[PDB]
């Protein structure tokens, strides 16, 4: 059963502003178990008027992150042990208990596109995108820097860009160096 | 000893390598790495795409008789990005997540010249030499934006005249008043502090728009565009018919 | 006429519970299930809920998903000089047949 | 035949069309 | 009915072939395999030599 | 060295039309690559920058 019969297909075309200097998130295209296929997205980009004339450069970065299901468990349950084990979301999937539960909207899921439901006259959308968007953030800020300050899963904001070469890192220095060396 | 060490010092450059060349897993890898022993792969994220791009620029200038003898113009900014990846497959599904950020430019305006901020001696290269240790870099060799406790205190532990291999500037001339050139306002960079906090990969959390007439507005205007195709088992079962009123009414089965 | 493209409307994954399916029950499903209405639009009155629109499918909400709207983050009063939107905002779930505009 | 003015147009696509849909299924199908 | 039936039936039988040709995973591989899951593989013992 | 060039940019409105408005923009681009005379005591290299 876990072979391709069938297809599926999305077109989302979304608009709106995020503000410079922030890691605005603008789409999360969900992906399922034994699926695969191709992705293409476009992002324009437009300034608002800007007085006189501009030559420091402005740079327009685009970025893809998968998260797997597996790492948004370890958020949504970081004290328990072994909890983003594939064996263990493998068993509670079989159990029938869903795996992630409808929460309110928040600008991340705003933001990201996906429309609510209104249950019960309230709007509500599944925790998995504000769990994947904080995995995801991390994820790049570990890149720059491991030690590096990590989101729990309590964020339901946007969150300020990653320098693209740190002070650190700029004169190839050290915090603290070994002795042994 | 001075085998153990020679070997231990060797050995130890090799698990530093392993921490940030396999992020997301310090001082958790290397540990298994010792014992001969491996991670559950699939619990961890990875990046499909990773686009840049410089916006250009066009200039509209005023034809009106204020904006002749003013000299009135205006930037616009715009920019295109996509790409298309291939979706990787697994058991259990996962989020993909994009994101969209400008930044201005990452170059530094507030740091004293390594040779004409400090004493002009003579260097003694042959002590130079027997200098392979940890020399201290204090605050006020990276920008004069300095509060006077912070002169002293050490923001990293490293480098012999590591200050002097590469300067890069760009910001205005300190004679010049900034409240001029507001129309040649050609200056956005990050301001950062500097000296404290010196790992950081982290922006301000409040950067203003200065070329902007408002600052807390949100410049940029985005839209975005995707498109995909996903083959899944779903089984997608059949499609039903409406009722024909003749049917049912005039008994033509009878 | 303006565009004629879906603005309101949940996704049919990421608006409902991450369960797993059972593929081998779901082929014995050759009969009409109901899609009732707050699959279609979330601008739905708490009454409407639970009335069925239509009658047909299984998994059709999943087929082909197309959206053209404003992100609901950004304010509409905004973006007067780009404003590049004009489609139909069809009250839809009520009254699913119909070939007349407003 | 009382009409005396001009008609809302019509739409490319209805919803019940959209989703390939149907207001009453038939049992014998 | 009788189209669910003359699936079932089929369907049963597929299910029985995974129990017997998979064996040391019976009652749990075909409950998996439904879904669209699977097992841990390094945890099974498997046979070398036979002679 | 270098002479400044000229662009002429004329008003358009009525009183621009009228009276003959028009603006006058200069500009112009210097460099040079050079080698750095190498001595025992080194020296400073001042540049300058006269209209």
């Amino acid at each position: 059963y876990q072979t391709k019969r069938n297809v599926r297909r999305e077109a989302r075309t979304l608009m709106g502003r995020f503000k410079a200097g922030k890691l605005a998130p603008v789409m999360a295209v969900p992906v399922k178990g034994s699926e695969g296929g191709m992705l293409s997205q476009s992002v324009s980009f437009e300034l608002d008027p800007i007085a006189g004339r501009m030559a420091t450069p402005i740079t327009a970065e685009m970025c893809a992150v998968f998260v797997p299901v597996q790492a948004c468990d370890a958020l949504k349950n970081p004290e328990a042990d072994y909890a983003g084990m594939t064996e263990i979301v493998r068993e509670k999937l079989l159990s029938g208990n869903p795996l992630f539960v409808l929460e309110p909207e928040t600008d991340v899921s705003k933001r990201c596109g996906v429309n609510p439901r209104s249950n019960n006259g309230l709007m509500r959308v599944n925790e998995i995108v504000r769990l994947a968007h904080n995995c995801a953030v991390n994820f790049l800020r570990r890149r720059r820097y491991v030690d590096a300050v990590q989101l729990t899963a309590a964020n339901h904001s946007t969150t300020p860009a990653i320098l693209s070469q740190t002070v650190l890192d700029r004169f190839n220095g050290a915090l603290d160096p070994d002795p042994n060396v | 000893d001075f085998y153990n060490a020679q070997k231990m010092d060797e050995l130890t450059r090799v698990m530093r390598k392993i921490c940030d060349d396999n992020p997301e897993y310090g001082e958790e890898m290397v540990l298994r790495w010792a014992h001969g022993l491996s991670v559950d792969p699939g619990r961890v994220p990875f990046l499909l795409a990773e686009k840049s791009v410089v916006l250009g620029r066009q200039i509209i200038g005023a034809t009106d008789t204020a904006g002749v003898e003013d000299g009135v113009k205006r930037s616009d900014m715009a920019a295109q990005l996509s790409f298309t990846v291939p979706i990787p497959t697994t058991e259990l599904g996962g989020i993909i997540v994009t994101f969209a950020c400008i930044k201005p430019d990452e170059t530094l305006s507030s740091q004293p010249h390594p040779i004409l901020a400090d004493h002009w001696r003579l260097d003694n290269f042959v002590a130079d030499e027997l200098a392979l240790d940890p020399q201290p870099v204090m605050a006020r060799e990276l920008d004069y934006k300095v509060a006077q406790a912070n002169e002293t205190t050490v923001v990293f532990y490293t480098g012999l005249n590591e200050l002097k291999k590469t300067y890069v500037s760009y910001g205005l001339c300190r004679a010049l008043d900034p409240n001029t050139v507001e129309s040649k306002n050609a200056v956005w960079q990050l301001e950062v502090p500097l000296s404290v906090t010196p790992e950081t990969v982290l922006y301000p959390a409040d950067l203003p728009q200065y070329p902007f007439a408002d600052q807390q507005a949100e410049v940029c205007t985005y839209v975005v565009q995707s498109t995909a195709v996903m083959p899944t088992p779903m089984i997608f079962g059949p499609s039903p018919v409406e009722q024909l009123a003749v049917i049912e009414t005039e008994d033509l089965f009878e």
